[PDB]
């Protein structure tokens, strides 16, 4: 007997994702985390914990 | 009006005049794209939709 997930993930695409889809051709995955990265918090190294 | 001269006297006259109305008809033509007017009815799926 193992454990694991009842359901599947979601991705959806609404938000800020859903402006650059229509307005270019092309829609990150979690957008939200991705900025988080550059423009809130920037030069910061890569640190896997 | 008469008068003393040697013409001949006027009797009273009638006018009798007829006016009628013009048809005038009017048309314009849109087209509306298949899929336009098919995914009006179709359902809500995503917010991308």
């Amino acid at each position: 007997a193992m454990s694991g997930p009842a359901a599947y993930a979601s991705y959806v695409v609404r938000g800020a994702n859903l402006v650059t889809a229509v307005s270019y051709g092309r829609a990150m995955r979690n957008f939200e985390q991705f900025m988080a990265r550059i423009v809130d918090h920037p030069n910061a190294l890569p640190s896997v914990e | 009006i008469a008068h003393g001269d040697g013409r001949r006297p006027n009797k009273q006259r009638q006018y009798i005049v007829m006016k009628a109305c013009n048809k005038h008809h009017i048309g314009a033509e849109i087209e509306l794209a298949a899929a336009d007017i098919e995914l009006l009815f179709a359902e809500k799926e995503t917010p991308l939709d």
